[PDB]
RNA sequence: UACGGUGCUGAAGCAACAAAUGCCCUGCUUCCAGGAAAAGCCUCUAAGCAUCAGGUAACAUCAAAUCGUACCCCAAACCG
RNA sequence: GCUCGCCGGAAGACCAAGGGUUCCUGUCCAACGUUAAUCGGGGCAGGGUGAGUCGACCCCUAAGGCGAGGCCGAAAGGCGUAGUCGAUGGGAAACAGGUUAAUAUUCCUGUACUUGGUGUUACUGCGAAGGGGGGACGGAGAAGGCUAUGUUGGCCGGGCG
RNA sequence: AGGACCGAACCGACUAAUGUUGAAAAAUUAGCGGAUGACUUGUGGCUGGGGGUGAAAGGCCAAUCAAACCGGGAGAUAGCU
RNA sequence: UAAGGUGAUAUGAACCGUUAUAACCGGCGAUUUCCGAAUGGGGAAACCCAGUGUGUUUCGACACACUAUCAUUAACUGAAUCCAUAGGUUAAUGAGGCGAACCGGGGGAACUGAAACAUCUAAGUACCCCGAGGAAAAGAAAUCAACCGAGAUUCCCCCAGUAGCGGCGAGCGAACGGGGAGCAGCCCAGAGCCUGAAUCAGUGUGUGUGUUAGUGGAAGCGUCUGGAAAGGCGCGCGAUACAGGGUGACAGCCCCGUACACAAAAAUGCACAUGCUGUGAGCUCGAUGAGUAGGGCGGGACACGUGGUAUCCUGUCUGAAUAUGGGGGGACCAUCCUCCAAGGCUAAAUACUCCUGACUGACCGAUAGUGAACCAGUACCGUGAGGGAAAGGCGAAAAGAAC
């Protein structure tokens, strides 16, 4: 049937994008744990 | 800084047969040295294409390390160790037990 | 003083030289890899000055590189450009 | 912001004690009120978010000497 | 220190530049492509050699 | 002919009837629940400029760059 | 290759999303494929995606987002004017035939069309976050005129079963 | 004209049988209801956790809901096994 | 510095080179696409689209520089409204962002313990935010002490689980005083004699010492077993080196090194007789920090829960004396003693380790030690924040098995 995740990168580059989490402080801290963490990733808007 | 250099005459102190005297041919990075007759190979070389067409077992020159070789005086049958002293930039070599410079 | 000839290293292989390439050329056109930066305009001046042929059209394509390696270990190869020049009249080649 | 102005009142927090000492935050809050004070050196009605003790600071020291500890302090008018 | 390079201190560079990229490097990139043999070490040499030209004119504005 | 596919030539190529949920139709009639905005376009002026600029028409020429383009096309390539 | 069966308002064909080389050619069959595999969407190389007209980009907005100043808030921050973004909506222009193993409104052949710049000639008052027009709009129902398209006949080539 | 009637697409889910280590972490096959509207669907957007949203069921908020998920307090505490 | 190099998996090809010029190391410069504080505007990061100024007798057009915002300052302008003011433009300077911990401030839980729970505790902890520096904070007595005196802050050891606080339960818990580390005090509330007078900053090529390249560096041979001696045996040698690693087994004398001695074009960091500039010594007299101290109300901090409660802070309302003075000595009063708030700066002792270098380990040795010895925050899961693995070893040398 129909699942949770139905794609839409407009949606997944607005919602979870690097922009997105470079607009907030909070999601700016957020990218700052990724890096020092050390993901290649640290966005999956990429 | 290399007592054994591209073209001397040295003789084995360990390993193989250390009575064997030979030159050097190449100095490889490793530590390791290739001496003409001295350590031999039998590599069994497979048929391939341009280089190494024929194939068959080829005798071959293994490498020695250079710390179980020494340099070999002429006027003293025997080897002898390796030193450099001189004032500036090219240092001479001297075999000791001698005090000539190579 | 010369143009901007130092822009013109834009053409980088002198020919795919594939099936498609060479029937494109008994037909009227050379297929070249060209730059990732260059424009028609560019490809044009330099296959007009590089070569001694004064050209017509120029056609454009990116080929996007192919991964082509193996599970454990997973690369990609660089995408390309590549030009179609149609070249109807006085043509070399 | 809630902030005096004159006098660097700012809403400090602290507790309703209760008759049975229960402890709930809570936050004293200045008597902040936009007071339109007269400048005579300069002509002209200077608005002022103030408190009550600003007020009396201002009667006491002067309209001027207040601006120019402001403008000392950097904070505009 | 280990190349000396007093060679290419010299006014007008520019066309030593357009020498050695134009039709020397474009015609060892063809030529590399279709097949030739002492362009791996040729083109290399070219490379190092337009980076000695270009290092040059940035020391020296005026040429 | 390895069956792919090439070179050449190539007859007729009309009429009647029935036809949509498609076009006329952003129409017409009717209803009440009363049916986006801004630009492109047309037109008129303000500042400004007046043999200027600008506009219109014709002709001629030049330019239209960059990115996608294979494939899956309600599924063995998407979500499961 | 010859029969048989199945779908045929699809199990046929095409756009969008989404995937990303799965497309084509050659070679291989260890692993994957619920079997074997010579086969494959599998491994390995090599090819292939050609645009002024098709989308994007772009010009303009909607819901909405961000929002200099500004108002407010203990700090982070909340809201909001000018404005600036945001298609799912409104702005220029291409169709038939052929082509490759793989691309086609792109390549070729034929016939087009649009929007700017420049030059020439001729004529002339032109000119803006300004005004107006315009874009510019709902539901249902009913003809009528056609067309896509089909049948039948005429014509043409073949058959004489 | 009709929150009109019969009925495909479409939306839903009334009964039965099969499945229940399934073909499927709610489907299949026969029947069933609505089907010009309080209808349906695509694309964006807005509402965020003792909060939202609810033609109201403790329903829904990513197979999670009488207070989601993720990290921290945290090696909470556990007279219990 | 060098006889060898073009990083590794990863060989091959094509070459470069003989120490006097190939690689390698170190100092200094050049270039440094795009995104990212992103800074010309926008954006779904690594893309889309501009403006201004400089360069087609090449009528395709290209290259370069600048243009974000905020604060301070100056200029030029400039409304309602006359003078003004708000605003607008230009120029300069600074700020953005990241970072493991330490430090200061703004807020601030609950599980839990009390064998329930509400005062209390956990705790000003976890967390969030702001700010700064290599340290930060504090700091020069309106302090303690007791008629003796000590003499700024900060950290350690006692005092001492003491005195007290407390549903006087749980539990919280000092100070006086003594021993140590380290030990500078100053300046403005203002005038006359002095304007590098001694400091303090900026600022130097001077001198010394380090750091970032390096150089030299001693002394072993016979014989046995073995595939191979570094081991066994015999006879020696060096030792300011017998730290360590490697070499075909266990090497002081085989190789890197090691004790020891030396070296730095150049760039830097410290210290100094020091090279320049500006503030600023000291004398004399005058001042002695008011919406402040204090009080009322409500709260917070002091070990101190409002109690008998001194001290400190202020949200609200009030409100002095002003050196004849005022504060403190734990309700309060008298006496006595001590000290001058309502203005600031101040080094060391102290805290921490993202990073560098050496050394050390009764630390681990591939289910261990970091999650990660290994191409690991990768594969893989999830929309996302986030979670998150397994996986070392041929041999001395590939001699990696021709036929």
């Amino acid at each position: 049937m129909k699942r949770t995740f139905q794609p839409s990168v407009l949606k997944r580059n607005r919602s979870h994008g690097f922009r997105a989490r470079m607009a907030t402080k909070n999601g700016r801290q957020v990218l700052a744990r990724r890096r020092a963490k050390g993901r290649a990733r640290l966005t999956v808007s990429k | 800084a290399a007592k054994i250099r591209r073209d001397d005459e040295v003789i084995v102190l360990t390993g193989k047969d250390k009575g064997k005297r030979g030159k050097v041919k190449n100095v490889l990075s490793s530590g390791k040295v290739i001496v003409e007759g001295i350590n031999l190979v039998k590599k069994h070389q497979k048929p391939v294409p341009a280089l190494n067409q024929p194939g068959g077992i080829v005798e071959k020159e293994a490498a020695i390390q250079v710390s179980n070789v020494a340099i070999f005086n002429a006027a003293t049958g025997k080897a002898d160790r390796v030193g450099f002293r001189f004032e500036d930039g090219k240092k001479v070599r001297f075999f000791k037990s001698n005090s000539e410079t190579i | 003083m010369i143009r901007e000839e130092r822009l013109l290293k834009v053409l980088r292989a002198p020919h795919v030289s594939e099936k498609a390439s060479t029937a494109m050329e008994k037909s009227n056109t050379i297929v070249l890899k060209v730059a990732k930066d260059a424009t028609k305009a560019e490809i044009k001046a330099a296959v007009q000055k590089l070569f001694e042929v004064e050209v017509e059209v120029v056609n454009t394509l990116v080929v996007k590189g192919k991964v082509k390696r193996h599970g454990q270990r997973i690369g990609r190869r660089s995408d390309w450009k590549k030009a179609y020049v149609t070249l109807k009249e006085g043509q070399n080649l | 912001s809630r902030v005096c102005q004159v006098t660097g009142k700012r809403p400090v927090t602290g507790n309703n004690r209760s008759h049975a000492l229960n402890a709930t935050k809570r936050r004293f809050l200045p008597n902040l009120h936009s007071h339109r004070f007269w400048v005579e050196s300069e002509k002209r009605f200077v608005t002022l978010r103030v408190s009550a003790k600003g007020m009396r600071v201002i009667d006491k020291k002067g309209i001027d000497t207040v601006l120019a500890e402001l403008r000392a302090r950097g904070e505009k008018y | 220190m280990k190349a000396k390079e007093l060679r290419e201190k010299s006014v007008e560079e520019l066309n030593t530049e357009l020498l050695n990229l134009l039709r020397e490097q474009f015609n060892l990139r063809m030529q590399a492509a279709s097949g030739q043999l002492q362009q791996s070490h040729l083109l290399k040499q070219v490379r190092r050699d337009v980076a000695r030209v270009k290092t040059l004119l940035n020391e020296k504005a005026g040429a």
